[PDB]
RNA sequence: UGCUGAAAGCAUCUAAGCACGAAACUUGCCCCGAGAUGAGUUCUCCCUGACUCCUUGAGAGUCCUGAAGGAACGUUGAAGA
RNA sequence: CGAUGUCGGCUCAUCACAUCCUGGGGCUGAAGUAGGUCCCAAGGGUAUGGCUGUUCGCCAUUUAAAGUGGUACGCGAGCUG
RNA sequence: GUGAAGAGGGAAACAACCCAGACCGCCAGCUAAGGUCCCAAAGUCAUGGUUAAGUGGGAAACGAUGUGGGAAGGCCCAGAC
C-alpha cells in the first residue's frame, strides 16, 4: 500500500565486507487509519492515514471532527492510499514500518527542494553561448525561442526559464536496507527527494 | 406590425428519451438537432432558445453503415507542439461512448452561445438506465 | 422566420412546406407567409383549416 | 515479394488473387513471382 | 451454385438442430455449434440437408455454398475426426505430449510448451512425430499451423516442423 | 504468415467466419489535472432572534447577535523576485 | 524600394518521411556469418577533430548510426561578423 | 464579355467565373443561377437502374476472374468443360 515518514538526512552502512552503502533515514511514525473508502459512497477503493502529532490549538474543529469519528488522535495532515483489491484495511488502525520487512525495492515521493525562479541554463541544461568573442550581453541567454513567419509563434512546452523545484517527484525501486522495528526507521538506499524534515510517501515498487 | 417572437421565460420546454439501439448515428443526430434548436415547434424563434430536453440512451449501441466502424476518424489537436491525437469509431467507443453522439450533434448545431446553451439540453448515456426520472419523460422516435 | 414557422406548423399537421404552399397554390389562396406564420403561432386550430384545405389539392 | 504498379502471370502456376482490396499474384512453382499492387 | 446444388448426407447417430440461423450438430466425438450467415438459408429436406440462397440478397449462391461445404466437414468431423500429422525433421528436434501439453524442443534455448485450445486430443507414436485428433478442421488446422510455424521448413535441409504431406522445395548452397 | 471456406465440383488467407503479427497506435510508469461552466465525489465542521416596509420581490431595511473559519499583524523557513 | 537585415558559425529548436541506427517482415545468385534489394515502421537516437569564412568537400580517429529534407536556403528587437 | 467604373444572389471564403444591372420605401407575391437531412430558407420527394471504393470529395502510362449492362462467337443426351 505505502506510508508515509518524514525525511532524517542521510547517512552510509558499511557492510561487513567492504561496500559502504549510501542509505536516506526516513522516520515511520505509527501510521494510523482515519477512513476507508470503498466502491458503495466512494466508487473507489482506497484509505486515508494520518501521522505525528498536531497541538489542539493549531488543528481546526472541521478537521478535529474528523478525526473524531475514527477515535483517532490528530495527526499532522492526511494522505490516502489506494488498496489492490485483496486488502482491506479499519478506521483506527495503526499501520506500522513492518509493512516493509518483505519488500525489497520502494517508490519513494516527495516534495523537491526548491531552487526558485531557475534560467534555462540550470533548469534544462542549455548550453551557456560564448563567454567573449565578442558576445554582448547574451552569455546565459537561452538564445532562439522559435523559427519565423511560418509559426509565427512559440510552440507550448517551450523550455524556458522558470520555477525550479518545489515539485513532487518520484523515486523509483530504491533498495530498502534495513527495516528498524524498533526505532521505527526504514534505511533506503540512494538519496529521495526534499530537505530533512520533508514529508515521504514510501510505497513498494510498482516496476517490479 | 412587429411579428411573434418566443420569449424565454414564458419558453415551455419538455422532455424526451431517445433509444438509440440500431440507429444510424448522423440520421439520429440529425433529428435531435432539430429538436434541440426548437424547428419542429412553431413558435420558433433563431435567438432563443425554444427547443426540447432530449436523454439519449443506449449511445453505445449506435449503428453506422459501410466500414466506418474501423475507418472513421476522430482527429483532434490538443494545443500543443505537434500533438495530434486520432481515434476511430470503434476505439471511440470503446472508450468514451457518449462522444460519439455528442461530437455528431454539436457539428449539426450552430456555433455560439445560444448553440452551447442547446448543446446542454441534450443528455447521452451509454447504458440503458437514466437517473432523469423526475422529469417524466416520454419516449420520442 | 415565416418560413420556417410556417413549415413546422404544417408538419405538426403531417404535412411538409412544400407541398402545403402547393396545396394552396392549386386551390388559389392569396395568403401570404406573414399571416400564416401569424396564424401558425396564434389559432392554431384555425391554421389546421389551411392545412385541410391544402390537402384537397 | 516485388510491389510493382503492373503485375502479372510470369509462368503458367502463378494466380492472381485480390485480398483487403490489393491485387496479388501468388505463385506455387517460384517464390520470385510472387509480386503484389497494381 | 454446383456445391451448393448437392445435399449433404446425415448418417444415424448425428443430431442436428436449426435455431434459426444458429446451427447445432451433435454427435459421437463432439458437439459442435456454428452461427451461419443471415444471407444464407438452410432446411431439412428428408435424409439429406439443403441450402438455398435468400432472395433480396446479393451474394446468395457464394454463402450458401460455404454453409454446404461447412456443414459437409462438421458433419465427417462429429461422425469420424481429423487428423494432421506432423513430422519434425532434423537432429536434436524433439516432440512430447504430457496431457494436453505439447512440449517441443526444436533447437531453442528454452523447451516451448504450446496449449491446445478446446478438444483436439495430441499424440505421438515417435519421438520426433505429433499426430493430433479432434472434431473442427479449423482448431486442428489451426494448432497444426502454430506448431509448425515455431520452426518452418528451412529450404536447404527441409529443417524443421512439417506436414506429412507437404513436399518442400530445398535449393544448393551458393 | 496462416486456418477453415465459397463465388469458380477443384483451387485459393476471405467473399460468412478465425488466429498470430513490430521501439508505431491505446494503456501500463512519472507529473499536472473540476474554470472538466458537463465547475464532480466523500468526510468533517458552523449558523436554528426580532421588528419595519412593500410597486408582494429570490425585494429594501431597523435592531440584537458575529459562528465555523479566514484574513490582517508579529516571530519566521531547507518556501520565495 | 515613405527599408521584408541576404552567407557561414553559436544558442535554441520544430515538423516531414523519400529510414542512417535500433524494431517487424517477403524474395534472394539466402548453408552459417555477412549481405543485396524491397515492404511496413518517424518511438527514441543520430560523432569529435585537422584544413578552409565556408555551406559542401577531402583527410585522421570514433560510432549501433554519424539519414535526406521543410521551417523567410528556421532562428541578428537572441549572440557573432 | 466582365472588372476597371457595378452593388445584389451562387461558386465555403474568391475585382475579372455563373445568375442579374441597386431612384426611394413596405414585416407582400412569382422566378434566375444555384439549391432543398442538420449548421442554414426549401424534398429524409416519386419512380427505374448503377456504385461498396467514403468512389462521390485531386492525377497518367500501365496493371487486374471488381461489378453491371449488351451484341456476338466455341460443345452435349453419341453426356464437352
Ligand atoms: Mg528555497
Ligand atoms: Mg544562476
Ligand atoms: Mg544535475
Ligand atoms: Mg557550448
Ligand atoms: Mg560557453
Ligand atoms: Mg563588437
Ligand atoms: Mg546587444
Ligand atoms: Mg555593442
Ligand atoms: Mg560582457
Ligand atoms: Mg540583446
Ligand atoms: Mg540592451
Ligand atoms: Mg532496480
Ligand atoms: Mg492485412
Ligand atoms: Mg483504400
Ligand atoms: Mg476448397
Ligand atoms: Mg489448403
Ligand atoms: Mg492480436
Ligand atoms: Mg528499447
Ligand atoms: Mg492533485
Ligand atoms: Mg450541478
Ligand atoms: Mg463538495
Ligand atoms: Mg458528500
Ligand atoms: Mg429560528
Ligand atoms: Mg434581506
Ligand atoms: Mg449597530
Ligand atoms: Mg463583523
Ligand atoms: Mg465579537
Ligand atoms: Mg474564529
Ligand atoms: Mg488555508
Ligand atoms: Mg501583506
Ligand atoms: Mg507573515
Ligand atoms: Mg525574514
Ligand atoms: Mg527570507
Ligand atoms: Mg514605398
Ligand atoms: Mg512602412
Ligand atoms: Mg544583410
Ligand atoms: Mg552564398
Ligand atoms: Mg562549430
Ligand atoms: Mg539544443
Ligand atoms: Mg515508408
Ligand atoms: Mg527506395
Ligand atoms: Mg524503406
Ligand atoms: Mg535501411
Ligand atoms: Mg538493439
Ligand atoms: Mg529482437
Ligand atoms: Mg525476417
Ligand atoms: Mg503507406
Ligand atoms: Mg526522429
Ligand atoms: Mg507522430
Ligand atoms: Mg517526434
Ligand atoms: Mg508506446
Ligand atoms: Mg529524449
Ligand atoms: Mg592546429
Ligand atoms: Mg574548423
Ligand atoms: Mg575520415
Ligand atoms: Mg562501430
Ligand atoms: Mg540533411
Ligand atoms: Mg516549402
Ligand atoms: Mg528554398
Ligand atoms: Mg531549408
Ligand atoms: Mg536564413
Ligand atoms: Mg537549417
Ligand atoms: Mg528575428
Ligand atoms: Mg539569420
Ligand atoms: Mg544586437
Ligand atoms: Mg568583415
Ligand atoms: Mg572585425
Ligand atoms: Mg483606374
Ligand atoms: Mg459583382
Ligand atoms: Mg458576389
Ligand atoms: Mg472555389
Ligand atoms: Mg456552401
Ligand atoms: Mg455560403
Ligand atoms: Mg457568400
Ligand atoms: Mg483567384
Ligand atoms: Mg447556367
Ligand atoms: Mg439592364
Ligand atoms: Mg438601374
Ligand atoms: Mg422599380
Ligand atoms: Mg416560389
Ligand atoms: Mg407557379
Ligand atoms: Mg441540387
Ligand atoms: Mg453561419
Ligand atoms: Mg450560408
Ligand atoms: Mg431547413
Ligand atoms: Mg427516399
Ligand atoms: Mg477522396
Ligand atoms: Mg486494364
Ligand atoms: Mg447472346
Amino acid at each position: 500500500i505505502g506510508l508515509v515518514g518524514k525525511k532524517v538526512g542521510m547517512t552510509r552502512i558499511f557492510t561487513e565486507d567492504g561496500v559502504s552503502i549510501p542509505v536516506t533515514v526516513i522516520e515511520v511514525e505509527a501510521n494510523r487509519v482515519t477512513q476507508v473508502k470503498d466502491l458503495a459512497n466512494d466508487g473507489y477503493r482506497a484509505i486515508q492515514v494520518t501521522t505525528g502529532a498536531k497541538k489542539a490549538n493549531r488543528v481546526t474543529k472541521p478537521e478535529a471532527g474528523h478525526f473524531a469519528k475514527a477515535g483517532v488522535e490528530a495527526g499532522r495532515g492526511l494522505w490516502e492510499f489506494r488498496l489492490a483489491e485483496g486488502e482491506e484495511f479499519t478506521v483506527g488502525q495503526s499501520i506500522s514500518v513492518e509493512l516493509f520487512a518483505d519488500v525489497k525495492k520502494v517508490d519513494v515521493t516527495g516534495t523537491s527542494k526548491g531552487k526558485g525562479f531557475a534560467g534555462t541554463v540550470k533548469r534544462w541544461n542549455f548550453r551557456t553561448q560564448d563567454a567573449t568573442h565578442g558576445n554582448s550581453l547574451s552569455h546565459r541567454v537561452p538564445g532562439s525561442i522559435g523559427q519565423n513567419q511560418t509559426p509565427g509563434k512559440v510552440f507550448k512546452g517551450k523550455k524556458m526559464a522558470g520555477q525550479m523545484g518545489n515539485e513532487r517527484v518520484t523515486v523509483q525501486s530504491l533498495d530498502v536496507v534495513r527495516v528498524d522495528a524498533e526505532r521505527n526507521l526504514l534505511l533506503v538506499k540512494g538519496a529521495v527527494p526534499g530537505a530533512t524534515g520533508s514529508d515521504l510517501i514510501v510505497k513498494p515498487a510498482v516496476k517490479a | 406590425m412587429k411579428t411573434f417572437t418566443a420569449k424565454p421565460e414564458t419558453v415551455k420546454r419538455d422532455w424526451y428519451v431517445v433509444d438509440a439501439t440500431g440507429k444510424t448515428l448522423g440520421r439520429l443526430a440529425t433529428e435531435l438537432a432539430r429538436r434541440l434548436r426548437g424547428k419542429h415547434k412553431a413558435e420558433y424563434t433563431p435567438h432563443v432558445d425554444t427547443g426540447d430536453y432530449i436523454i439519449v440512451l443506449n449511445a453505445d449501441k449506435v449503428a453506422v453503415t459501410g466500414n466506418k466502424r474501423t475507418d472513421k476518424v476522430y482527429y483532434h489537436h490538443t494545443g500543443h507542439i505537434g500533438g495530434i491525437k486520432q481515434a476511430t469509431f470503434e476505439e471511440m467507443i470503446a472508450r468514451r461512448p457518449e462522444r460519439v453522439i455528442e461530437i455528431a450533434v454539436k457539428g449539426m448545431l450552430p456555433k455560439g452561445p445560444l448553440g452551447r446553451a442547446m448543446f446542454r439540453k441534450l443528455k447521452v448515456y451509454a447504458g440503458n438506465e437514466h437517473n432523469h426520472a423526475a422529469q417524466q419523460p416520454q419516449v420520442l422516435d | 422566420l415565416w418560413i420556417a414557422r410556417i413549415n413546422a406548423a404544417a408538419r405538426q399537421n403531417g404535412i411538409s412546406y412544400s407541398k402545403f404552399i402547393n396545396g394552396l397554390k392549386k386551390a388559389s389562396v392569396e395568403i401570404d407567409r406573414k399571416i400564416l406564420a401569424d396564424i401558425a403561432v396564434f389559432d392554431k386550430v384555425a391554421f389546421t383549416a389551411l392545412v385541410e384545405k391544402a390537402k384537397a389539392a | 515479394m516485388k510491389v510493382r504498379a503492373s503485375v502479372k502471370k510470369l509462368c503458367r502456376n502463378c494466380k492472381i488473387v485480390k485480398r483487403d482490396g490489393v491485387i496479388r499474384v501468388i505463385c506455387s512453382a517460384e517464390p520470385k513471382h510472387k509480386q503484389r499492387q497494381g | 451454385s454446383r456445391v451448393a446444388k448437392a445435399p449433404v448426407v446425415v448418417p444415424a447417430g448425428v443430431d442436428v438442430k436449426i435455431n434459426g440461423q444458429v446451427i447445432t450438430i451433435k454427435g459421437k466425438n463432439g458437439e459442435l455449434t456454428r452461427t451461419l450467415n443471415d444471407a444464407v438459408e438452410v432446411k431439412h429436406a428428408d435424409n439429406t440437408l439443403t441450402f438455398g440462397p435468400r432472395d433480396g440478397y446479393a451474394d446468395g449462391w457464394a454463402q450458401a455454398g460455404t454453409a454446404r461445404a461447412l456443414l459437409n466437414s462438421m458433419v465427417i468431423g462429429v461422425t469420424e475426426g481429423f487428423t494432421k500429422k506432423l513430422q519434425l525433421v532434423g537432429v536434436g528436434y524433439r516432440a512430447a505430449v504430457k496431457g494436453n501439453v505439447i512440449n517441443l524442443s526444436l533447437g531453442f534455448s528454452h523447451p516451448v510448451d504450446h496449449q491446445l485450445p478446446a478438444g483436439i486430443t495430441a499424440e505421438c507414436p515417435t519421438q520426433t512425430e505429433i499426430v493430433l485428433k479432434g472434431a473442427d478442421k479449423q482448431v486442428i488446422g489451426q494448432v497444426a499451423a502454430d506448431l509448425r510455424a515455431y520452426r518452418r521448413p528451412e529450404p536447404y535441409k527441409g529443417k524443421g516442423v512439417r506436414y506429412a504431406d507437404e513436399v518442400v522445395r530445398t535449393k544448393e548452397a551458393k
